[PDB]
RNA sequence: CCCUG
RNA sequence: CCAGCAGCCGCGGUAAUACGGAGGGUGCAAGCGUUAAUCGGAAUUACUGGGCGUAAAGCGCACGCAGGCGGUUUGUUAAGUCAG
RNA sequence: AGGCAGCAGUGGGGAAUAUUGCACAAUGGGCGCAAGCCUGAUGCAGCCAUGCCGCGUGUAUGAAGAAGGCCUUCGGGUUGUAAA
């Protein structure tokens, strides 16, 4: 690219679009569960992964993965979601934060407690 | 305990065979330690 | 009017006064015409407490400026009244 | 006396009638730390054998270079195949600001104060070859001045 | 704000003596220095280069009792100053007040010196300073208060000081329990096992 | 002296007014190549002595019209 | 067509020097012989001469010290599509001062150090290192 | 002609 | 091959340093992780600082306006350029 | 009749952002000759680890190598001067 060509047409930058468009550059977003269910993952990993179809406060319709060891999320549950795509699940790019408004903490966890919304064991 | 989302949608003849022909009850591939699918590019701990 | 006055800078419980010609209509530490000196009320001994450019003060007061009460006092000490 | 150091050992593969033959290749750099440095690459069936491969090749290939109190004379570039390297002399106490392979080769060469950067492909083999190329075409002011026919005062 | 565990475990981790005890006995007698801490201590670690950098930086931090954010701001100031960055960093580190008390011999260890600084046992140029991170300027003169003249531990610290090696850039006396710091030390006045260019490599990563 | 500029008048077909192309030579900020830059000013020309494509000296004055703030000084050469 | 005879000079020197020619020949100009004068006084070429009246051919007779090329690297800077001008303090130190920058400044063409001593700037004609 | 993922 | 972890490569199939726990370490520390967002690494829009035979990339070929560049000498101006 | 995008605050939105505070003591403004009056500017106070910065949770001694866990080829090593 010669300098005269660059003067006539400047270099084009990458747009570099966002991975998580639903949060709209917010760290977390509150939603209500519209469908909690499970899904089989893509090859190679094979299990029954727990996801939930959520309607956010800005009207978007997303799918959010539920981590930890079992949940308590039912229909019309008010949860809080954060970014972070799950590799296996094709289409799930959000996590439910544990210890949220309705996402209760994972039972009997004494490591990664802050990640899974778990209080101190009283000892 | 969460519901499974079957990919057959509205089942009107037989849901057991429907879940068979769903990917949930699929036949699964095992990575051989040696044999045919034997080669590992990188180890578990290397 | 152009006015020699004291604008506060510094931190909490430790003021620092910049002596400055400024319009009287404007804010206390906002826009100003020209710094003419400083004032540290909390300056200890064995260092300067204040400096005033008496030449520019005389220039402005003869030019048409008014003098604030505190800076008038400080002119009295720097002329050693 | 002679400083000796491995950079990376790699496993490569033959395919035969029966199956696969796994062989290990290791490359090392040797240098006395006074600006006299070289490298050696060895292939063997097993890793310490590759190590003494790289040892004996590195000492027999090992060459000399000119240093100025622990740093280079001038900024220099080196290119070999797909790797480009750019190095500058540095002030006192800066260190070896370089990548892995470049770190190894300069800190066994005895350079102490260098800024460096690697562009292009970062294969360690090509990187160390490009670095030795940069050192060998790098030149010092005294031999430049003899090469000039003028004095060191005149050129400096 | 400080580490509150076993100093002999720390010296086991870096494999070398770090002057973290009183020194009335041998560290070999007090603990097993040559073996790594923890259950897998008999393993011989094939340390990566980043491991070497981290272990040397942590060795300096744990010898000098310096918190990591403290050490990073110290490195920033050392790069701000002119000259050899490692030399400026160790100049600041030696100019820390608690390290000055340790070198002067008013405290048995750097822990004791830092405790004395915290509990206000040190006058600096006739005005009291009770912060270990205070930088002692060259040609200053520091004192010990009468509250620690009557305290017995300073005599133990002093006799430990003359059995230990004398710093050459200090002038300390025990009769009036007083000292003078005239100049910033350099590398030959410091220890030879500190690898400062590797430290600046790690913080330039 | 008085601050005044050279230009090439290219249109005069409106009466008692000309427009002149001031041709300035500006280095590009990010590429460093010197780029020819043109600037058009409406200039009050009394008596309409200029033609198409002449070279004219102009000087900034008070606003004489909506787009006219410059007046002629002296014609440099006629075409 | 032909649009930089100075780049033609520097290229002719580079190619003849790589091919180990003793001497290289080109057409002449005042700027050309000025550059040749700079290199003769500063020590890359050993001699140069101009032959002819209406057709001046400049011939550059070169040197090799240990057999290899005296001119290690050589490059035109003030290229016609991109002109280079520097301030007083922005004269570049070519090759960390080992090489020179032929710079054309207001008192004539001179080397980088001569420009720095004189206190002038101008066109960085070429880096020769 | 084809060789379950 | 369930439960699960995951930023990437990927681990889990009855001998898991990758899951959950314990013990022991590592790193930070009144803070610690996660998410969001910008720059860097990215020489991955390359002015410094990239490329186009085969990896993406030479218009199918030519003429040509605007535009970009200009063999050589002398004199003149000093716009660019340089110095104060 | 009314216009908090003045200060504090309320409701709502949102993942989220504070007290319906004291004083003209200082700086500054308005008015006045001045005393003086007004000043939710300002000086301060209350809440929030929101960030940065500074300090604290102590100092030496202690094999009894205590237990109780962890591994075990059951010899032992580790937690461990760690603890009391
Ligand atoms: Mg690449
Ligand atoms: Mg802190
Ligand atoms: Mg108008
Ligand atoms: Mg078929
Ligand atoms: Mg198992
Ligand atoms: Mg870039
Ligand atoms: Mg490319
Ligand atoms: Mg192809
Ligand atoms: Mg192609
Ligand atoms: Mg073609
Ligand atoms: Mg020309
Ligand atoms: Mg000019
Ligand atoms: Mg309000
Ligand atoms: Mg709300
Ligand atoms: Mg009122």
């Amino acid at each position: 690219a010669t300098v005269n060509q660059l003067v006539r047409k400047p270099r084009a930058r990458k747009v570099a679009k966002s991975n998580v468009p639903a949060l709209e550059a917010c760290p977390q977003k509150r939603g209500v569960c519209t469908r909690v269910y499970t899904t089989t993952p893509k090859k190679p990993n094979s299990a029954l992964r727990k996801v939930c179809r959520v309607r956010l406060t800005n009207g978007f319709e997303v799918t959010s993965y539920i981590g930890g060891e079992g949940h308590n999320l039912q229909e019309h549950s008010v949860i809080l979601i954060r970014g972070g795509r799950v590799k296996d699940l094709p289409g799930v790019r959000y996590h439910t934060v544990r210890g949220a408004l309705d996402c209760s903490g994972v039972k009997d966890r004494k490591q990664a407690r802050s990640k899974y919304g778990v209080k101190r064991p009283k000892a | 305990m969460s519901r499974y989302q079957h990919t057959k949608g509205q089942i009107k003849d037989n849901a057991i065979e429907a879940l068979l022909h769903d990917p949930l009850f699929r036949q699964r591939v095992e990575k051989n330690k040696k044999g045919k699918g034997s080669y590992m590019r990188k180890g578990k701990h290397g | 009017m152009v006015t020699i006055r004291l604008a506060r800078h510094g931190a909490k419980k430790r003021p620092f006064y910049q002596v400055v010609v400024a319009d009287s209509r404007n804010a206390r530490n906002g826009r100003f015409i020209e710094r003419v000196g400083f004032f540290n009320p909390i300056a200890s001994e064995k260092e300067e407490g204040t400096r005033l450019d008496l030449d520019r003060i005389a220039h402005w007061v003869g030019q048409g400026a008014t003098i604030s009460d505190r800076v008038a006092a400080l002119i009295k000490e720097v002329n050693k009244a | 006396e002679l400083q000796e150091k491995l950079i990376a050992v790699n496993r490569v593969s033959k395919t035969v009638k029966g199956g696969r033959i796994f062989s290990f290749t290791a490359l090392t750099v040797v240098g006395d730390g006074n600006g006299r440095v070289g490298f050696g690459y060895g292939k063997a069936r097993e890793v310490p054998a590759a190590i003494q491969k790289a040892m004996e090749k590195a000492r027999r290939n090992m060459i000399n270079v000119a240093l100025n109190n622990g740093t280079l004379q001038h900024p220099v570039k080196g290119v070999h195949t797909g790797s480009r390297v750019f190095m500058q002399p540095a002030s006192e106490g800066t260190g070896i600001i370089a990548g892995g392979a470049m770190r190894a080769v300069l800190e066994v060469a005895g350079v102490h104060n260098v800024l460096a950067k690697a562009y292009g492909s970062t294969n360690p083999i090509n990187v160390v070859r490009a670095t030795i190329d940069g050192l060998e075409n790098m030149n010092s002011p005294e031999m430049v001045a003899a090469k000039r026919g003028k004095s060191v005062e005149e050129i400096l | 704000a400080r580490y509150l565990g076993p100093k002999l475990k720390l010296s086991r981790r870096e494999g070398t003596d770090l002057f973290l005890k009183s020194g009335v006995r041998a560290i070999d007698t007090k603990c097993k220095i040559e073996q790594a801490p923890g259950q897998h201590g008999a393993r011989k670690p094939r340390l990566s280069d980043y491991g070497v950098q981290l272990r040397e930086k942590q060795k300096v931090r744990r010898i000098y009792g310096v918190l990591e954010r403290q050490f990073r701001n110290y490195y920033k100031e050392a790069a701000r100053l002119k000259g050899n960055t490692g030399e400026n960093l160790l100049a600041l580190l030696e100019g820390r007040l608690d390290n000055v008390v340790y070198r002067m011999g008013f405290g048995a260890t750097r822990a004791e010196a830092r405790q004395l600084v915290s509990h206000k046992a040190i006058m600096v140029n006739g005005r009291v300073v009770n912060i270990a991170s205070y930088q002692v300027s060259p040609n200053d003169v520091v004192s010990i208060r009468e509250k620690a003249k009557k305290q017995s531990r300073v005599k133990a610290a002093l006799e430990l000081a003359e059995q230990r090696e004398k710093p050459t850039w200090l002038e300390v006396d025990a009769g009036k329990m007083e000292g003078t710091f005239k100049r910033k030390p350099e590398r030959s006045d410091l220890s030879a096992d500190i690898n400062e260019h590797l430290i600046v490599e790690l913080y330039s990563k | 002296k008085i601050r005044t500029l050279q230009g090439r008048v290219v249109s005069d077909k409106m009466e008692k007014s000309i427009v002149v192309a001031i041709e300035r030579f500006v280095k590009h900020p990010i590429y460093g190549k010197f780029i020819k830059r043109t600037t058009k000013l409406h200039v009050h020309d009394e008596n309409n002595e200029c033609g198409i494509g002449d070279v004219v000296e102009i000087r900034e004055c008070r606003p004489l019209s909506k787009t006219k703030s410059w007046t002629l000084v002296r014609v440099v050469e006629k075409a | 067509s032909m649009q930089d005879p100075i780049a033609d000079m520097l290229t002719r020197i580079r190619n003849g020097q790589a091919a180990n020619k003793a001497a290289v020949t080109m057409p002449s100009s005042k700027l050309k012989v000025a550059i040749a004068n700079v290199l003769k006084e500063e020590g890359f070429i050993e001699d140069f001469k101009v032959e002819g009246d209406t057709k001046p051919e400049l011939e550059l007779t070169l040197k090799y010290f240990q057999g290899k090329a005296v001119v290690e690297s050589i490059q035109r800077v003030s290229r016609p599509g991109l002109r280079i001008y520097k301030r007083k303090d922005e004269l570049p130190k070519v090759m960390a001062g080992l090489g020179i920058a032929v710079v054309s400044t207001s008192k004539g063409v001179m080397t980088d150090r001569a420009a720095r001593q004189a206190g002038l700037g101008g066109e960085i004609i070429c880096y020769v290192a």
